[PDB]
Parts: structure tokens; sequence; C-alpha cells
DNA sequence: AGCACAATTTAACACTTTTGTCAAGC
DNA sequence: GCTTGACAAAAGTGTTAAATTGTGCTATACT
């Protein structure tokens, strides 16, 4: 943070958590999720599922 | 100890009855440089029986 | 009998306050929002408390007369000055 | 209280919700006066806020009678309205700093952690103040600097 | 894990002070307060100061705060050694060290490098009381002013030491005469000094039932009155059928029986035009008319 | 179990006026939050209220 | 803990208005 | 059948004196 400060920001507690939920693509991650290829007879895909 | 010793029984406050009656705790308090008080302290009946707070109970 | 006096608080949200008809009407009111909000018509009349939260300058003002301030601070700035 | 309804549904309360429902925000964590025995004024069970005691009655006690219904009391701000009023009206707390309902976080399998890729026990260190978090991150200068 | 193992891994980083060192920030900081209140003061007296000058004192702040920060982080041990003797005392542990920390943030803004004393001295007392006050304010449900928990403490010490002199729990008489108060006081006070139960406690036999449930809602209707109120109603509705037109209504307005609120002589009497002592009169010719056989025999049932 | 919600959150507001350090800031916002895991599902995370 | 001090609430009280009441009378 | 003026009690209302209540503070050193 004393370096690169100004190229990031952190927090921590549920106020992070509220924020990354506020900058969340529903949408998008869904889409993503939806890859229904890229393997998936493993659980990788299954913990996507 | 060390850290007490001697410590003191007088006869009992109230008669059995009397604590039954008044609701009261069949006790006879103790004692133990500085002498110091440590309480009343519940006695046994005849009957092997207590009297907490005026109602006769039975230790197992 | 009824009277209805409407509130504003400080964020923006307006609440209706029903009231006796016969009754004075306050000018300041707690509301369901949990802020002071004072009231739309009539003149508030709203004499503020006006008491000042002691600080923490209050604190130290009380046993450090302003001239032993000063000379603090010109220890500080002749150390200041020095670094350079 | 027509005893016929059709569908029963649920979803998440969010704040406005909850700011919607409350009769004013609980300010004291006071429950009543340890002399007079009656409910403090900002704190829990606050006639202001829940509902009178006894019905049709604010609490000062300018008004009485069952005359005057669905008004407030200009002093200590009691609606005259029945006592029942009591078990129906609910409150709020205005947090300074927000909170994760336990039960999207802990309850298994991690509702939250599920919904942002967080492993319950990466999460559990986030919101309890064990680690840092990324939230942003500036691609454009990061890469030209 | 554990949150309290946390906030101490934390507190643990910082690094402890010497002598020294603590004068160095008291400067520091008292020159961050001066030095913030110079600038403000300058602009109400219409004064300006060196260009150089007025930047150096606005990095005193920067400096100050720094320095105030500083302070408290090194002493963060200071407040949990003491808020381990409070420890089921009715407050969280955390809830202490936090009151704790309060206090100690009140002795750096107080405390006097000038004086030569250990930090750890003045603060002691300001962590300490936070604490102690924050319990009083805090530990029981229904709060008790400090005053009065001040009081209750007082009254239990006396009882306590009474009960080691005398071997038997000191009366209210000795109890009052040993504390300078009356003995229905020291009553009147041993009723404040009860806390209540939990109703979500479980008094029948394995969790058969809570203790809330048996506790009764006095002021819910009771069906049988309700009807016979009803039928009450009823029946002095006819009663007043035998009274006058005039004399029926000066009966509901003198008892408020139609809108609810009783009226004076005078409001009465203004309602009907007339005098307040005419509605007096005519008032106790109506309970007399009341009171005859024929009208009051049936009532005498409904007490 | 309000009692302890409105009281660590009344003194987070406190804390946050004084500008107290972020540690206790920090330390306040974590009791808030096990405050109100506790109103909620009292146990289901750490020891119980 | 304890005490000082300020702030606030409660009491106390004097005083005025209101309300109920008696008598005598229109 | 109603009103008058007396008188009182009761209900208020403004002005003061306890009391109650909330906050600040305590300097060997103490982590
Ligand atoms: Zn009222």
């Amino acid at each position: 943070q004393d370096r690169y400060g100004e190229y990031f920001t952190g927090a921590m507690g549920a106020e992070s958590i509220k924020k990354l939920i506020e900058n969340f693509d529903i949408d998008a991650e869904a889409e993503s999720l939806r890859e229904v290829i890229r393997s998936g007879k493993g659980q990788k895909k299954l913990r996507a599922l | 100890s060390p850290i007490f010793s001697d410590p003191r029984f007088d006869e009992v406050k109230a008669s059995v009855d009397e604590c039954k009656d008044k609701d009261m705790t069949y006790a006879a308090p103790l004692f133990v440089s500085q002498t110091v008080f440590m309480g009343d302290f519940p006695m046994m009946t005849e009957k092997g029986t207590f009297i907490i707070n005026g109602t006769e109970r039975v230790v197992v | 009998p009824r009277q209805v006096a409407r509130y504003r608080t400080d964020n923006g949200e307006e609440f209706d306050v029903p009231f006796a008809d016969d009754a004075e009407i306050p000018g300041t009111w707690l509301c369901r929002n949990g802020l002071e909000g004072t009231l739309i018509e009539g003149d508030v009349p709203e004499p503020k408390k006006v008491k000042p939260p002691r600080t923490h300058w209050d604190m130290l003002l009380e046993r450090r007369s302003v001239e032993e301030l000063e000379e603090l601070l010109k220890e500080r700035l002749d150390l200041i000055k020095a670094k350079r | 209280d027509v005893n016929f309804f059709d569908e029963l549904r649920i979803g998440l309360a969010t704040a406005d919700d909850i700011r919607n429902w409350s009769y004013g925000e609980v300010k004291k964590p006071e429950t009543i006066n340890y002399r007079t025995l009656k409910p403090e004024k900002d704190g829990l069970f606050c006639e202001k806020i829940f509902g009178p005691t006894r019905d049709w009655e604010c609490y000062c006690g300018k008004y009485k009678r069952v005359r005057f219904k669905g008004i407030i009391c200009e002093r200590c701000g009691v609606e005259v309205t029945r006592a029942k009023v009591r078990r129906e009206r609910m409150g709020h707390i205005e947090l300074a700093a927000p909170v994760t309902h336990i039960w999207y976080f802990k309850g298994v399998p991690s509702r939250l952690g599920y919904l942002l890729d967080l492993a319950p026990k990466d999460l559990e260190k986030i919101i309890y103040f064990a680690a840092y978090v990324i939230t942003s991150v500036d691609d454009e200068m990061r890469h030209n600097e | 894990a554990d949150s309290v193992r946390a906030y101490l891994k934390q507190i643990g980083k910082v690094a402890l002070l010497n002598a020294e060192e603590e004068v160095e920030l008291a400067k520091r900081i008292e020159a961050g307060l001066y030095a913030t209140q110079k600038l403000a003061e300058l602009a109400e007296k219409g004064e300006k100061l060196p260009v150089q000058q007025r930047r150096d004192m606005q990095w005193i702040c920067r400096d100050g705060d720094r320095a105030k920060n500083h302070l408290l982080e090194a002493n963060l041990r200071l407040v949990v050694s003491l808020a381990k003797r409070y420890t089921g005392r009715g407050m969280a542990f955390l809830d202490l060290i936090q009151e704790g920390n309060l206090g100690l943030i009140r002795a750096v803004e107080k405390f006097d490098y000038t004086k030569g004393y250990k930090f750890s001295t003045y603060a002691t007392w300001w962590i300490r009381q936070a604490i102690t006050r924050a319990m009083a304010d805090q530990a029981r449900t229904i709060r008790i002013p400090v005053h009065m928990v001040e009081v209750i403490n007082k009254l239990g010490r006396i009882q306590r030491e009474l009960l080691q002199d005398l071997g038997r729990e000191p009366t209210p008489e000795e109890l009052a005469k040993e504390m300078d108060i009356t003995p229905e006081k020291v009553l009147e006070i041993q009723q404040y000094a009860r806390e209540p139960i939990s109703l979500d406690q479980t008094i029948g036999d394995e969790g058969d039932s809570q203790l809330g449930d048996f506790i009764e809602d006095s002021e819910a209707v009771v069906a049988v009155d309700a009807v016979s109120f009803t039928l009450l109603q009823d029946q002095l509705q006819s009663v007043l059928e035998t009274l006058s037109e005039r004399e029926a209504g000066v009966v509901r307005l003198r008892f408020g029986l139609t809108d609810g609120q009783p009226r004076t002589l005078d409001e009465i009497g203004q309602v009907y035009g007339v005098t307040r002592e005419r509605i007096r009169q005519i008032e106790s010719k109506t309970m007399s008319k009341l009171r005859h056989p024929s009208r009051s025999q049936v009532l005498r049932d409904y007490l | 179990l309000y009692r302890r919600v409105i009281n660590r959150n009344n003194r987070l507001k406190r804390l946050i006026d004084l500008g107290a350090p972020e540690i206790i800031v920090n330390n306040e916002k974590r009791m808030l939050q096990e405050s109100v895991d506790a109103l909620f599902d009292n146990g289901r995370r750490g020891r119980p209220v």
C-alpha cells in the first residue's frame, strides 16, 4: 500500500464484501459459468455447477 | 495450609421444627491472627436430611 | 379531530404526523427515519441547546497557556527548519 | 383478515424493506426505568415506536379517552391506538458499518462463498477482519507504469 | 478461529515505548492541536503568515495525528492487562477492552509530559475508570444510574463487612445504621439491586415448556364479560328510554356514554344553553328517577 | 442480544467520530458483526453468547 | 471506588382558574 | 323552570427548591 497504493484498493469486513457484490455483473458471471464444456467430467465443472 | 486451621462450629441457630416453620435453613455458623466467620453451615438431622430454606432435602 | 403536520428530514424524506386539532404543533419531531425533522409551515422557533461538546483542544488549553504552546511550536518549527 | 390467501412468498429483505417496516429506530439499549418501571424513550419497548401500553393512552397522559384515535401526542410522541399494536409493530437499527447475514455466510454451503468464488474459510477471514481483500484495481495505470 | 485471539495478535505487533519516546509523541500531539487551532484562529482574526511557514504548520498536524495514533497503538496492551480483571461480571471481555480503549483515548488527550511521570501511571486511572463506568451503564438489562450502582455496591460492601464481623447477615437496622441511611431506604435499594430472569429458561422438567409459557395475559379480553358488558349497554339503553329526551342526553354527556368523554356541568349546560347549576339540578333528579325500584332493580346484578 | 448489538453499534459511531485508529475501529466492526450473528443464530459460529 | 459539578427531573408551593354546591330568589 | 352570588373544592399553572441523573476525574509504576 505504501507503494502502488494509487493503483488498487482493498478493505476488510462486511463493507468490502458489500463492494464485491456492488461491481458484480450477475449475467456476466452466469455466462462464464454457463460453460458446459471446459472438460466438466471432473468436479471442477460441478464446483461451478 | 499454609495459604487457616482450627475451624469452629457453634450450636445450631434454630431447631428443625423452627426452621421448617420460619422457612429458614438448618445451619450452624463456622469460624476459622484475624478470626474469620465463613458462613452458616447446613447441618444434617437425625433422619439424615437437611433443611435448606424450610424444606427437608436429601443428598443422594 | 386530527391535525396533519409534515416534517422534513436532513436526508430528504418526508413524514406525515397526525396530531390533535387543539394542541400545539412541535417544530421538530423524531421521525420513523430515526432522524430529527423540521416542520414545513408554522415557523420553527428551534432553541438549539447550543452546548459545544468538549474537544481535545479544550483539554489542552486548560493545562498549557498559549505562551507555552507558542514556545513548543517554535521548537518544532526550528526543528523542521534544521532538517532541511 | 379474509382467511383465504392464494400464495405465500419469501425473499431477501433489503435495508429499505427493513426501514419501511420499522416504526422508528431504537437508539438506546434501555428497557424500562428501574424506578417508574415504564418503557424508556428511544430504547427498547419505546411506546413512541412500538406502541402504547394502555388502550388509547399516550405516555404523558394528555390524551386518555377513546375519543381521539389515530393521532399522535405532541408531547410524548405516542400514537393513541389499541395496545395490541405493541405486538404487530417492529423497529430497526441503522448500523454504522454493514454486517453479513450469518445465514448466507456460515450456512453450508456458503451461499455468499458460492456467489463470489470465495472459499468459506477465505470468506470467514474477510468479514471478520482477518485479511484484506482487493476491491478495485486500475489496469491502465498499472500497465502504463 | 477465535476473535479475541485476533485482536491480541495485532496489538502485540506494536512496539512498546520508553519514557523518552512518550514525551516526544506527547509534544508532537500538543504541537498538532495548537498548529491546527492557530490556522483556524488566523482566518478568524484576518491575519496571514509566511507561505513556507504556514505550509510547515499544516504538516505539523499530519505528524501530530500520527503521534496520537502511534501513542494509542503502543499502550493497547495496558488496556487488556486491566480488562482481564473485570471478566464474568456481566460484560463480554471485548466490550471491556473497547471501553478501556475509550478511556485510553482520553488519557492521551489529557496526559502531561511536563510532569515527568511514566505514561502508564496516568493512563491506568482513565482506563480503569472507563471500564467501571461502562459496567454501571451497560452490565444490567434494566439500567441503573452510576450513583445508584455506586450506593448498591457500597451497601453490599458494608453487608459483606458487617457479615464478617457479626457472623450473621446484618438486619436492615444494623445495615442502615452503619450506612447512615433509613432502613426503608436500604430495603428500597435492595429491591433495585435485583436483576431479571430469563423467560426463555426451562422451568418445566426436561424442556417440557419454557418459563414464558406460564405467564398470563391479564389484559386479554374476557369473553363472558364482553357479552355481559354488551348486555349492560343494551339494558341501559332501555333505562335511558324511560327518562326525558333532554334528561337522557344529560346523563349521556355527564358520563360520556355517547362520545366517551364526560363533560362538566358548564359544558353540559352549554350544549343545552342553560346555567351550570341548572344542569346540576337536572342531574340530581335523574339519579333519583334512576334509583326508583322499577328502573333500578334490573341493574343490580351487574354490580 | 439486541442490547449487545445496539451497544456495540453506538460505540462504533463514537469511535468513528473520535478518529480512533483502525485497530480499535475494525475491532468494533468485528464485535458488531458477531453481535448480529448472535442475535440471529447464536452459537452457529464460535461459542454462543 | 469516590466525589465535584453541571444538567435535568421531580417536588413543592403559592396562586389563579375552574368546577361543583348550597342557598335564596326570579 | 330557571338564574344569581356566595363559597368551596378541585383542578390547573407558573415559580422554586430538592433530588435525581450524567459526565469528568484521580499523576510511583503497572503493557
Ligand atoms: Zn403524551
